[PDB]
């Protein structure tokens, strides 16, 4: 007879550029009502139930049928995306719920000239930096060019990583001919960043 | 193969429409090769979604929509709300998005309101107050105030009109001939136009005027003792004599006092026949619940008849 929201969905939402970004709105016993998202910005309409209105392809619903959650999915999420996005209810008058969305650039680095030369025998020393997440990174990838690296792949390689520091040290010892290459730094929670390295003798 | 797909742009701007009260409204959206593309009604100010294409979204069962050619999309309202006036907002699913804007206003007939105006007002004279008069009605009604019977009114320049304009009717220091019944008016150009009834009543002390102070009288004739009073509330007139000493209703004197409109009377005392004691002084006297007022008339003799010796 009358539908409400669930309250526990977490208004604020803050994502990364990149990876993409999910609002997740619920209500209790909707009926043969509908559910959609708008942009109060503009007023742009976004997404009725499963359908698309916007034609910005970035925008997508998200319902598994019979669930009470309707999902407003952002596919590449950019920084003029800030702002206020309302569920809506299509009862008269229509109850709403203001999500506010905010994206942020999250840059890793990797201390050191971006491109290294040192001399075979001596020992390559990475360390990576993913600072401007806001949550701690869950895990963090060590490219070789494009291979992942494992610490069991070569001797001599140290790699220490720390979610507390958001950093992670990857240490190679003795290098040879065979260990040029981009080196490449892929936190979870944040961009990439690569290191090109040349040897000698 | 495939095909080139067109700009979609609205033909012309959404045109204004102004609707009476109760009944339905039409706003219509133009656009030029929609093709694929996708036309929405939404209000603004309450940033509801009303219509996609030809279905309704929104519960409201008084909104309907309908389109021709995919050219002309026009959403219906039915039986009009002064809460359904305001913007609203003709949108296409575009890349970036478009829309366009109008305006739904609703008309009303004028109301007066009973609450916020004044009833029936009884002031003492001297004072001031003010007539108030306040109307709902879309647009805004315009309040004249007019006196009944084509009384003319005073600005505080002294200027003396037959209208005034204004919710609120500033008397200062009001008077006895403003008593009497006001008409407030209330129109909009939207029939009907509505009037109320307000009438203002006066208090004041009573006011004696005598028609005679001094008058002479033979003696065994007859004396009447003429006075005119105005008051209200209504006063009682009474005749005392010399110190204050009512006059006795037996004998030689006799009353007559007589209302004759305007809050006035007429109290005559009639001595007959007169003699020495009947002489002298009396006071024609009104009362009302504001206080009492007396005047004087001097009753002496004249001889019958004058010798020149
Ligand atoms: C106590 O005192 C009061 C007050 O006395 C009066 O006031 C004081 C201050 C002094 O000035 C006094 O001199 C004065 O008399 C006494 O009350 C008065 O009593 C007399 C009679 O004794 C009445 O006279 C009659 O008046 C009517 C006309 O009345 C209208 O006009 C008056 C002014 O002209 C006005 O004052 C009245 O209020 C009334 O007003 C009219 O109202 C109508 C309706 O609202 C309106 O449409 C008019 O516009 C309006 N007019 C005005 C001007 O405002 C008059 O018609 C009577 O004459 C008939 O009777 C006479 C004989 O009695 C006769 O000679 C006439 O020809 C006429 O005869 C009639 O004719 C018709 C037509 O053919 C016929 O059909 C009838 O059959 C015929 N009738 C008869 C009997 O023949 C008469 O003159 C005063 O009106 C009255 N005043 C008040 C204020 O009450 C009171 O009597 C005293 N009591 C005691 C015990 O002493
Ligand atoms: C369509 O209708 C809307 C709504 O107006 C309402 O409906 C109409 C059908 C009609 O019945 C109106 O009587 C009714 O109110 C119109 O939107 C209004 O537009 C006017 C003019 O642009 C606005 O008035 C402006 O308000 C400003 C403050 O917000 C004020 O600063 C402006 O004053 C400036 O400009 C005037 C000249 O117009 C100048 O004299 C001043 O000195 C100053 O420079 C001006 O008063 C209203 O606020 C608008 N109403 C709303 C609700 O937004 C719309 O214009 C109309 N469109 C067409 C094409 O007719
Ligand atoms: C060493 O490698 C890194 C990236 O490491 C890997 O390279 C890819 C080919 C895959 O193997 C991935 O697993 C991983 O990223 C190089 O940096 C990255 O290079 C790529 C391609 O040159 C860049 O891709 C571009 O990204 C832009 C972003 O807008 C797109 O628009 C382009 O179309 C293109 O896809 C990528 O941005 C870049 N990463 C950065 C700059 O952080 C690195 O250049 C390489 N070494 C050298 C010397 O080139
Ligand atoms: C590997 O290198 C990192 C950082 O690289 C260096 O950092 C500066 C100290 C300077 O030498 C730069 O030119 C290099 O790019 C080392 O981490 C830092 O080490 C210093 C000294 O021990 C310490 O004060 C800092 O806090 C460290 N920074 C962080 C983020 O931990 C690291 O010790 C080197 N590891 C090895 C095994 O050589
Ligand atoms: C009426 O006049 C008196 C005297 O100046 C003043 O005190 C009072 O506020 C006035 N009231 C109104 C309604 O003007």
């Amino acid at each position: 007879s009358q539908p409400y929201f669930d309250n526990s969905s977490r208004r604020e939402v803050t994502a990364t550029v990149g990876q993409a970004a999910l609002l997740h709105c619920r209500v209790r016993n909707l009926g043969d009502r509908a559910v959609s998202w708008i942009r109060k910005r503009d007023l742009h309409i976004l997404t009725v139930g499963i359908l698309t209105y916007t034609n910005d392809q970035r925008f997508q619903s998200l319902h598994s049928e019979g669930s009470d959650e309707w999902t407003l999915r952002i596919s590449s999420p950019q920084p003029r995306d800030s702002g206020t996005y309302e569920c809506q209810v299509s009862t008269e008058p229509k109850i709403s719920q203001g999500f506010r969305l905010n994206v942020v650039v999250s840059r890793a680095k990797i201390l050191g000239n971006a491109e290294l030369f040192i001399k075979s025998g001596s020992d390559i020393n990475l360390t990576c930096l993913a600072m401007q997440s806001p949550v701690p990174p869950s895990f963090i990838y060590w490219y070789k060019g494009k291979r992942v690296m494992n610490y069991s792949q070569r001797g001599g390689i140290n790699v220490i990583t720390e979610r507390s520091t958001r950093t992670s040290k990857l240490l190679i010892a003795k290098a040879t001919p065979a260990d040029s290459g981009n080196y490449t730094c892929s936190p979870s929670s944040s961009d990439s960043a690569s290191v090109v390295v040349h040897v000698i003798n | 193969p495939a095909e080139v797909i067109v700009d979609p742009k609205f033909s012309s701007p959404i045109v204004n429409m102004t609707a009476p009260v109760g009944r339905d409204a039409f706003l219509t959206c133009v656009v030029q090769d929609l093709g694929p593309y996708k036309v929405a009604w939404l209000r603004v100010d309450t940033q509801t979604i009303l219509t996609i294409q030809n279905h309704v979204i929104t519960k409201n069962q008084r909104i309907g929509i309908a389109n021709s050619e995919h050219k002309t999309w026009t959403m219906r309202i039915k039986d009009i709300k002064e809460s359904d006036k305001g913007w609203y907002m003709c949108q296409i699913n575009t890349d970036p998005m478009k829309s366009q804007m109008g305006y739904l206003d609703v008309v009303v007939p004028p109301d007066i309101l009973d609450y916020p105006t004044s009833t029936d007002m009884v002031v003492r004279e001297g004072s001031n107050v003010t007539l108030k008069c306040a109307a709902t009605g879309s647009p805004e009604p315009t309040i004249t105030w007019r006196r009944e019977s084509g009384v003319p009114i005073e600005l505080a320049t002294g200027e003396e009109v037959m209208s005034i304009e204004g919710t609120d009717l500033v008397i200062p220091n009001v008077r006895r001939h403003h008593m009497g019944a006001y008409l407030c008016i209330a129109s909009n150009g939207v029939p009907p136009s509505v009037s109320k009834r307000i009438t203002l009543v006066v208090h004041f002390p009573p006011m004696i005027t005598v028609q005679n102070q001094l008058i002479g009288a033979v003696e065994g004739k007859g004396v009447t003792l003429d006075c005119e009073s105005e008051a209200y509330p209504k006063s009682i007139n009474y005749w005392t004599r010399e110190r204050g000493e009512i006059v006795p209703p037996g004998g030689k004197y006799s009353a007559n006092v007589t209302e004759i409109g305007g809050y006035r009377n007429s109290m005559r005392l009639h001595i007959n026949p007169l003699t020495q004691a009947e002489f002298g002084s009396y006071r024609c006297v009104a009362k009302n619940s504001l206080g009492d007022t007396d005047g004087t008339i001097k009753l002496y003799r004249i001889p019958h008849h004058h010798h020149h010796h």
